[PDB]
RNA sequence: GGAGGUCAACAUCAAGAACUGUGGGCCUUUGCCUAUAGAACUUAUAACGAACAUGGUUCUUGCCUUUUACCAGAAC
RNA sequence: GUUCGCGAAGUAACCCUUCGUGGACAUUUGGUCAAUUUGAAACAAUACAGAGAUGAUCAGCAGUUCCCCUGCAUAAGGAUGAACCGUUUUACAAAGAGAUUUA
RNA sequence: AAUUUUUAAGGUAUGUAUUUUUUUU
């Protein structure tokens, strides 16, 4: 058999959880047990949901979650997956984007914690958040022609999901590019991944001779 | 005698097999979905008249397991099985 | 029939008008788990009941009928019921005919489907014993009729007598002056229990005779099941009520058996 | 979620008087009468879990206030650096767990680095927002805390439902030992000479050879020869072996304990004051 | 194992008229109404519809020791109430038959273990007023005897009881161990 | 029939540098010798993961009124 | 509702529409549970009694019970956690002495 | 040639009763 899961409309999600909001009735006898039950799986569904943040380029993400059809918790079931190249040059890009705008204005402030009082009760997303469109995020201009092969398809969330070639699909495991493009990444994540490249720089300072020094009990100069 | 080779073979088995139904539920009734990874119609009704299908409906994971469970004590009665036979100056000194 | 039979009972209230949950301030904080409110003394929580039943007008029929569910709703019975038409449950007072299907499990438990405890309960209190089939209520807190005391016990007797009269069959009601308590017998068990729910916590008189507008703030009245009638009158004819039926209950035993061969 | 789990675990255990803030800080609102403070006493496993839903809280806040437009993107960035790696300052989880002090002094240093590479060429002032390596950090401690909360949370629901175990075996610790020793060694007495009488009377008997044994330890401590009056040689016999090894076994812990204080290791307090009393 | 093996005690009348039948195993359900313990439950419905869903009420030793059933509380042979099922064994014979039954709570914990077994099991406005009426018969087999034929009160301390019909028509009508007389102003 | 799925089940993934199958020969099928077919994934500045957390037991330590919570090295 | 086939209608180079039909595709949800007083949370406040040994003031650690509570707990705390310090008459005779007493 | 930050518990007892509508002689 085996007929995979059900998608469903958020709405009824949003209405399950937003109902069991004020219980005091005989009917959440049973909804009440299952909220003490699902205390013991809450700090990985904190795992989940926290390891699936944006990232600055990121004005929304929209994530799989996994709810229990009482509203007693809810996972976020993705998990995220990135191209090793070029998630380090949109890392090392927007890098360049705070230093640029750290020197930009003179005054920065910062935002005051926590940001929401004690007593005011969290805020509903459908009704406050919803509505409003998003501001802009930090992206950086990234230049006009040297950068055309990346420049499209840089900023996405999952920079390539429907590519034949490029990528394995949907899925999103198994990545392939042609040379340019990588000519491209190396070029923009200079200022992280910038590094020696000679075997020989490293000397006693490879592993072996910091595992050496633990067992002597001695010490490298700069070694731990 | 000494109980034999065949014979020693076979309660052996027998008792390895019923260790293993112990072991593995006790295992699985625990609260690990970690530890549990080292693990009929049963009826005829009566005269038999009607027949009978038994399937046991799975439990929501949040709520929980054995909700009759509740630690209790019990005085228990004595086992029926009875009449065992026994059969088996010094407190100046003593 | 000319009452219950063709109509579809109407509901008795609207969703929006029935009381809301969380008792209001008996106590410092409301308790989310337990609903009641926490720290402080409560000073008798009971209040007489807002609502009450017209056994004529309000029963009909309902989609318990076409489902023919046995069970009664319960709702009906303290006249609170908001589905009415569209609630699952049988709206109307118990007949032998409805009776006589419940019958194979009244024992166990009563008319609503709520299942009876051993040992009863100290004061005797919402449902009875599987051990015993108890025919006979009390009704106590005659306050709940308030204040205003009647002449003699013909016009409580006679109140009473009407009030359940509508509710099921009576086999007797005797009201005590000395002692504020009538035990009522309705004939039937499934009749008892659906008194029981319906009455308590209500008040009395006329729809509007004297101080009946005022009437809702009292303490109510109880309705309880009541212990064995202590005098040798009645137990020598409960004993002799009991021993007549036990011969009825022979003969379809040997019936049974006569048929069995 | 979280606020409503732990709120119906506080009101069910019955705890009014603690009231969850909508930030997660726990905080009572009456003075408790001992009664109260002692139930109100309240384990690391609840407290644990709060902290942590109180820094998930946090950041979501910080997304959110970008969400409203009340802020902007660099401050966002800026500011969900600032909740990574002060999480020691704001929240207060290295109470309830302190071995998380790790995490904490390594946000700090992976701060250092990135500074002041960062920094460098212009300024002192806050503008920041490379928040990979410490969100990095900071995941890899929920990775290994899961099972220890849900082990604690586990035990700690299961027993609320269930109630705790009747049976509860306690071990030999130190504190206990020297009481268990007496009740071995009592037994172990009791045994032999009921296994030497003939046959009928022990219990009156059986109580008074045991005083007996006492008064004979308490006369071996003090030098004191205890001699008997009238009293069955083989009784004795078995007094004085029993005596005989306690006596061994008393010596040789107060030589032991006298080494290890000799050799500066911490013998704690009263051990050394018994120590002395034994030397 | 002591506790899943031995099989379900449930009668063939509750059962239902069905052919073959499914039901639920539960492990650990409710305890006993009886000896307060934990049990295997079993679910069931006498259709592949109904409304109403049955529940194993006692445990499966709580139910042999009383010769019962399990959903029923009827006898496991006669379908009889267990008031009553020893009182008619009380008849037969002379003095029997009396289960002295489970009282406290450790008692009846303790008691539904011994094999012992009990008791019965062990075997298997127009006002007519009226008088000369027996104490014992109910109002309700006078109004019904009236209605077979062709409202009212009774006073059971005074053996009177008074009717008044919707009609003295209906009074001549009826007319059509009593003291009857028509009088009313 | 192909391309796919932040779908599922089952099998397998730290060992004489390390796998199976087959034919024949000695033993009388384990095992030894010999010929041969096929070996996906993981490994040599050693490994499923170019990443990196927590717990338990036992040792040696550090704070030192005691337990929790802890200091920091090792073995399992 | 889709599709296959058939049988008729108006238009019809046989097709589009319309009607009547044979067959295929798809096949038994959910409840151990009903919405406030009557099938059972607790706390606080009030009043009463007061927190071991002993001449007296104190550190404690255990044991036994059909007592438990806080705690992740096989740690540790909860008055040394509480409760216990009461009641105790027959496997029972042998010897002798006095008296009553009957074939 | 470079340390490192804190929360609970052993102290203010503990126990009993207390707001209730008059179970048939
Ligand atoms: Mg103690
Ligand atoms: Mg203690
Ligand atoms: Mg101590
Ligand atoms: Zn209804
Ligand atoms: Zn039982
Ligand atoms: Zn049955």
């Amino acid at each position: 058999a085996y007929t995979p899961k059900a998608e469903m409309p958020p709405e009824h999600l949003r209405k399950i959880i937003n109902t069991h909001s004020d219980m005091a009735s005989k009917m959440y006898n049973t909804d009440k047990k299952a909220f003490l039950g699902a205390l013991k799986y809450l700090p990985h569904a904190i795992l989940k949901l926290l390891e699936n943040m944006p990232h600055p380029w990121e004005q929304a993400k929209e994530v799989k979650v996994l709810y229990h059809t009482s509203g007693a918790i809810t996972f976020v079931n993705e998990t995220p997956r990135v191209i090793e190249p070029v998630y380090t040059a949109q890392w090392s890009a927007t890098w360049i984007a705070m230093r640029r705008e750290k020197r930009d204005r003179t005054h920065f402030k910062r935002m005051r914690f926590p940001p929401f009082d004690d007593d005011e009760p969290p805020l509903s997303y459908e009704q406050h958040i919803e509505n409003i469109e998003p501001l802009d995020p930090i992206n950086l201009p990234l230049d006009s022609q040297d950068d055309e092969y990346v420049k499209d398809w840089l900023y996405d969330s999952r920079p390539l999901e429907e590519d034949s070639k490029k990528v394995n699909g949907t899925s999103y495991k198994k990545w392939s590019f042609d040379l340019p493009e990588m000519s491209n990444l190396y070029r923009l994540s200079t200022p992280l991944r910038d590094e020696v490249t000679d075997k020989n720089y490293y000397y006693l300072f490879d592993k072996k001779s910091f595992f050496n020094g633990k067992a002597l009990n001695n010490a490298i100069p700069g070694g731990p | 005698p000494l109980p034999t080779k065949a014979e020693i073979q076979e309660c052996t088995a027998r008792t390895k097999s019923y260790i293993q139904r112990l072991v593995n539920a006790k295992l699985a009734n625990s609260n690990n979905r970690a530890s549990s990874r080292y693990v009929a119609p049963a009826n005829l009704l009566l005269n038999n008249s009607h027949h009978i299908e038994v399937v046991s409906k799975q439990m929501d994971p949040l709520l929980p397991r054995f909700v009759g469970k509740k630690a209790r004590k019990v005085v228990a009665p004595t086992e029926n099985d009875e009449v065992v036979p026994v059969l088996h100056a010094d407190p100046n000194e003593w | 029939m000319t009452s219950w039979r063709d109509k579809s009972a109407k509901v008795q209230v609207k969703e929006s008008e029935l009381p809301s949950s969380i008792p209001a301030q008996t106590g410092l904080t409301f308790n989310i788990w337990y609903n009641k409110w926490s720290q402080g003394f409560a000073g008798n929580t009971r209040f007489v009941s807002p609502f009450a039943l017209q056994p004529q007008l309000h029963s009909g029929k309902t989609r318990g009928d076409n489902d023919g569910q046995l069970f009664f709703c319960l709702f009906f019975a303290k006249g609170m019921c908001c589905l009415g038409p569209k609630c699952e449950y049988l709206h109307h007072i118990p007949d032998e005919e409805d009776i006589g299907k419940l019958a194979l499990r009244t024992e166990v438990l009563d008319c609503f489907g709520r299942e009876k405890f051993a040992d009863y309960r100290e004061d005797m209190g919402g449902i009875g014993s599987f051990r015993k089939k108890n025919k006979t209520l009390y009704v106590g807190g005659i306050d709940g009729a308030l204040n205003s005391k009647h002449l003699k016990p013909a016009q409580i007797e006679s109140r009473i007598r009407f009030v359940f009269s509508r509710l099921g069959d009576i086999d007797r009601i005797r009201y005590v002056e000395s002692k504020n308590c009538g035990f009522v017998k309705f004939k039937y068990q499934a009749n008892a229990e659906f008194a029981k729910e319906a009455m308590s916590n209500q008040t009395l008189l006329l729809p509007s005779d004297k101080e009946w507008d005022d009437r809702r703030e009292g303490t109510g009245l109880l309705v309880k099941w009541a212990n064995e009638d202590p005098d040798p009158a009645a137990q020598k004819r409960l004993q002799e009520e009991l021993k007549l039926e036990s011969l009825n209950m022979m003969v379809h035993l040997i019936n049974n058996n006569t048929n069995s061969a | 979620q979280g606020h409503n789990m732990l709120n119906l675990l506080i009101h069910r255990k019955g705890l009014t008087y603690l009231h969850l803030d909508y930030n997660f800080n726990l905080k009572p609102t009456k003075t408790l009468t001992t009664k109260e403070r002692k139930k109100s006493r309240l384990g690391n496993s609840f407290h644990l879990m709060r902290e942590l839903l109180k820094m998930m809280k946090l950041i979501v806040d910080t997304h959110v206030q970008f969400r409203l437009g009340n802020v902007d993107a660099f401050q966002l960035a800026d500011g969900i650096h600032y909740i990574l790696n002060h999480i020691g300052q704001l929240t207060g989880i290295y109470r309830y767990k302190y071995k998380v002090m790790h995490q904490i002094r390594a946000c700090k240093d992976l701060k250092h680095i990135i500074y002041y590479k960062f920094n460098k060429n212009l300024g002192k002032g806050p503008g920041c927002g490379f928040w990979q390596p410490a969100w990095r950090v900071w995941l890899n401690f929920l990775r290994g805390t899961i099972p220890l909360l849900e082990r604690y949370i586990g035990n700690l629901i299961t027993r609320q439902f269930e109630g705790r175990s009747n049976e509860i075996v306690k071990t030999t610790t130190k504190q206990r030992l020297d009481a268990y020793y007496d009740l071995e060694l009592r037994n172990s007495v009791m045994d032999d000479i009921l296994e030497m009488m003939p046959e009928s009377i022990r219990q009156k008997k059986a109580r008074t050879i045991l005083q007996h044994l006492s008064e004979a330890w308490r006369c071996w401590k003090a030098n004191i020869p205890w001699d008997v009056p009238g009293m069955p040689a083989p009784i004795k016999k078995i007094i004085e072996r029993y005596i005989k090894s306690k006596a061994d076994a008393w010596v040789s812990a107060a030589h032991y304990n006298r080494e290890r204080i000799k050799r500066g290791a911490h013998v704690e307090k009263t051990m050394v004051k018994k120590n002395l009393g034994r030397l | 194992d002591e506790i899943n093996e031995p099989p379900p005690n449930i009668c063939e009348q509750c059962l239902g008229d069905e052919a073959n039948i499914r039901m639920t195993k539960i492990p650990q359900g409710s305890e006993c109404k009886i000896c307060t313990l934990p049990f295997t439950l079993y679910h069931f419905k006498t259709s592949k519809r109904s409304n109403n869903i049955i529940k194993t009420l006692i445990c499966v030793r709580c139910a042999t020791q009383r010769n019962i059933c399990q959903c029923c509380m009827l006898d496991s042979r006669w379908h009889i109430p267990i008031q009553l099922r020893d009182h008619l064994i009380s008849l037969v014979n002379e003095e029997n038959v009396m289960t002295e039954e489970a009282k406290n709570d450790m008692m009846k914990r303790f008691l539904s273990l011994k094999n012992v077994k009990l008791g019965g099991a062990q075997i298997t406005t127009k006002s007519f007023f009226l008088y000369n009426i027996d104490a014992s018969i109910p109002e309700w087999k006078i109004t019904d005897t009236v209605s077979q034929l062709l409202s009212l009160i009774v006073n059971h301390k005074a053996k009177c009881g008074g009717l008044r019909f919707q009609s003295s028509e209906l009074g001549e009508r009826f007319v059509s161990i009593f003291i009857i007389p028509w009088s009313s102003g």
